RNA sequence: AAGCUGAGGCGAAGGCGUCUACCUAGAGGGUUUCUGUCGAUCAAGGGCGAGAGUAGGAGUAUCCAACAGGAUUAGAGACCCUGGUAGUUCCUACCUUAAACGAUGCCGACAGGAGUUUGUCAUUUGUUAAUGGCAGAAUCUUUGGAGAAAUCAUAGUUCUUGGGCUCUGGGGGAAAUACGACCGCAAGGCUGAAACUUGAAGGAAUUGACGGAAGGGCACACCAGGGGUGGAGCCUGUGGCUUAAUUUG
């Protein structure tokens, strides 16, 4: 009923490992093709909790691609989210709510297209139960957000960007520029979507840490 | 007291408070500034409020520069009354 | 017959609880989308449909998968939630959370909790019209 | 099979006709865990139920 | 005669405003004229300390369900979110809580 | 209801025309 | 185009919510700029005008007048359910109506406090704030006056009756009618009688009674039960039929 399915390991660090991950079902190679032939582009989904069991940067999520192998599925950046939870929960009412959606390419090869979601912030002298931030003190804030988060991707590879994601480093680094301008509380970067992945070269195999095994099959 | 306001001859803080033209004699409050760059010694007049940005003779840069109300002084600048 | 466990590993897998009026999914699945045995109050769940969406009929259907996923044997699964659709734009029933608490005292293990209801933003028309459904 | 209850609070009644009553309940099983179940008859604090299934508690209070 | 000096409308200085839809009814309303933000735990309560011993992750904080509900005269009066009241009373603008 | 009543007349209306062109 | 989204902003009203560049209009503020009464309101006349509707192309996902089944009901052409074409979207011509509602025409002056709030300026280092100015937007009140009353900072300044212009009503039906005209592809719009007919038709608020309205209480009202009645024979009471009378409530 169930038999003859061949079970695989899951595995590139990047921020964390404890390399593998989870173990993914799919069926037996019957001749006249590969492993690769089936786990086609299957995408998983995984919190930042799973690898190094432990709370904070809980809700932060990853998916990686099936991008190849057959002895043990070794994958590539999908993208980042939120967990629907968290996302919500910093939304609130009387303040001006501030987004800016960036096309980025990287320092290496991939394309992403960034989000953001930003406050503004009451403080100490004002009274008034709502503060909201004007249409130029708004548009001032998506050049800022779009500037530091456009140039910060673009220096770095894809790894550093990966571990600033969990670090919150980018983070910090607009409400530096805010407080001249406008406080904005809150911040976080949602989401980032991957456009246009690097296809599977040899000196990728070379980089990301996949072993012979797959390289001889997926190229 | 809605009553009894003295109206004929009210207070000087009264007369700032009241609009432009509300007061008893209607009159601006806007007056012809001497200004200097300390580059410079040579000491230039300006209206106040303005339009047009304000250069001296000699320098560049204008002196004063313009908003909806009173000129933005830009620099260390100063105000000597005559 | 399945993982083919190392040692001393632990196997995961996902819940998939759909919950809405009239019904309820247990339906596990690999990360990946592989599905393993699911199940529902309507199939297996009862009878009746009165009481498919009632929550000892979805307790009775999470206790079916659990006897499955120890034999299979799994271990835990990440539990997501979805309520139902877009235009409607209705978060899980009372049947969920039945579905989930029997799971826990079948017993299995589990961990991170989510509310997947694909919500729109904005979007097409309800049913009923201007005034709706009046009964 | 054939498990144990005991009564810790009568917090009050239920039913459309008032006809039944709803109880805090520590399993006599001593496995422990609290279970809100709704009683038929009469029950004075420290009675002890037996259920034929542990599981479900009752509904809302 | 006039019930209400706004109508039921919450709406100054503008024509037209956006429509929404009661959870239930499920009608088009404007949605200027019954709202409720509204924060329950996703788990339960009497359901959460028998969770608590098969999660994965220690101690762990189990999640929070959010949401915007929109309802409509008909329907809110029908489930007790709102009821009339006495004339005097209606004047009355803020909710039941009350804090020194 | 006057809305109705409105509708009425409006096809009681469409009718004397029709039968009054019957005999243009 | 969710959430942000509010008795918040803009627009002559109808109306207008992702982001970017593009062409375009203007209100408010500030102004020791310029002109010098150029203005107010309006029959005709001219444009804009929700949604539905019409004509011809381009679309056609969702939802859906009609229609088709399925339930429910005495019947159900409906409410509930499953499907569904016209429409719903874009472009070019039309139509010109809505509870198009602040059911409150437009311009002008004055008359009371209170704190909100949007824009912007002024004097202060209380600078995303404090006090004050004009212009908006609402609100509160033990204030005055008005009103039939509900209520209203305008619906006040009105038998203590006159700042300036425009349109409308003259008990209720008959009548969003008839006839005639003009506009319209058509659906219709607009202007608008009489014969006859009637003693009320309406407005606000009070006291009851009523609600398949809500919230408080209660009782054989139900719950849990106990014993009966309704069936059988007989005793009695009452309707029917019978009778000279079957006395009567």
């Amino acid at each position: 009923s169930f038999i003859k399915k061949e079970w695989r390991h899951v595995m590139p660090a990047y921020f964390t490992g404890k390399h593998d991950i989870g173990v993914t079902v799919s069926n037996k190679c019957a001749r006249g093709r590969v492993p690769m032939d089936y786990v086609n582009n299957r995408v998983w989904e995984l919190s930042h909790a799973d690898m190094v069991n432990d709370l904070s940067h809980a809700y932060r999520l990853f998916s990686w691609r099936s991008i190849a192998a057959g002895s043990e599925v070794y994958t590539q950046f999908a993208g980042m989210r939120l967990t629907h939870d968290k996302l919500d929960s910093i939304m609130r009412k009387y303040r001006t709510l501030i987004n800016a959606s960036v096309d980025a390419k990287t320092a290496d090869g991939f394309i992403l297209r960034l989000f953001t979601v930003g406050f503004t912030k009451k403080l100490a002298n004002s009274h008034k139960n709502h503060t909201y931030a004007n249409s130029h003190k708004a548009r001032q804030v998506r050049d800022v957000m779009v500037k530091c988060l456009t140039d910060a991707c673009e220096s770095n590879g894809v790894e550093q960007l990966c571990k600033d994601f969990v670090d919150e480093k980018i983070e910090n680094e607009i409400v530096e520029k805010c407080k001249q301008i406008c406080q904005i509380e809150g911040v976080y970067i949602t989401k980032v979507k991957v456009i246009k992945a690097p296809a599977l070269s040899n000196e990728q195999v070379k980089v990301l840490k996949i072993s012979k095994d797959a390289a001889q099959l997926s190229l | 007291t809605t009553l009894d306001v003295d109206i004929l001859h009210p207070s000087v803080e009264q007369e700032l408070h009241t609009n432009k033209k509300k007061t008893l004699v209607p009159n601006p409050r806007s007056e012809f500034l001497s200004l200097r760059c300390p580059s410079c010694t040579g000491l230039t007049t300006a209206f106040s409020h303005s339009n047009v940005p304000v250069f001296c003779k000699n320098c560049q840069t204008p002196l004063a520069t313009p908003t909806g109300g009173r000129i933005l002084l830009a620099d260390q600048v100063e105000i000597r009354p005559r | 017959l399945g993982p083919v466990k190392r040692d001393g590993e632990i196997v995961m897998g996902v819940a998939h609880i759909y919950a809405s009026k009239n019904d309820t999914f247990v339906h596990v699945t690999d990360l990946s989308g592989s599905e393993t045995l699911a199940r529902c109050t309507g199939g297996i769940a009862v009878r009746a449909q009165r009481d498919e969406a009632t929550p000892y009929a979805a307790m009775l259907a999470a206790q079916a998968v659990a006897a499955r996923l120890k034999e299979l044997g799994v271990d835990g699964v990440h539990i997501k939630f979805r309520g139902e659709g877009g235009s409607s734009r209705r978060l899980p029933a009372q049947g969920a959370q039945s579905a989930l608490r029997a799971l826990a005292r079948a017993g299995v293990k589990i961990g991170r909790i989510e509310d997947v209801t694909p919500l729109p933003h904005d979007s097409t028309r309800r049913k009923g019209g201007r005034r709706g459904r009046r009964l | 099979q054939v498990k144990l209850a005991v009564v810790k609070q009568v917090i009050g009644r239920t039913g459309s006709r008032g006809g039944v009553t709803q109880v805090r309940v520590e399993f006599l099983d001593d496995s422990n865990r609290s279970l809100v179940r709704n009683v038929k008859g009469a029950v004075r604090e420290g009675d002890i139920l037996s259920l034929l299934e542990t599981e479900r508690e009752a509904r809302r209070l | 005669p006039v019930k209400r000096r706004n109508h039921g409308r919450s709406k100054m200085n503008r024509g037209h405003t956006r429509t929404v839809n009661c959870m239930n009814c499920g009608r088009q309303v404007p949605k200027d004229k019954i709202t409720r933000f509204a924060i329950k735990n996703m788990v339960d309560a009497s359901s959460a300390k028998d969770v608590s011993d098969a999660c994965i992750y220690q101690g762990y904080e189990l999640p929070k369900t959010y949401q915007k509900q929109y309802y409509c005269v008909s329907c809110a009066v029908h489930r007790h979110v709102v009821r009339p009241r006495n004339v005097n009373v209606r004047r009355n603008r803020v909710p039941l809580f009350l804090k020194l | 209801r006057a809305k109705w009543r409105k509708k009425r007349t409006r096809r009681l209306k469409r009718k004397r025309r029709k039968v009054r062109a019957r005999s243009k």
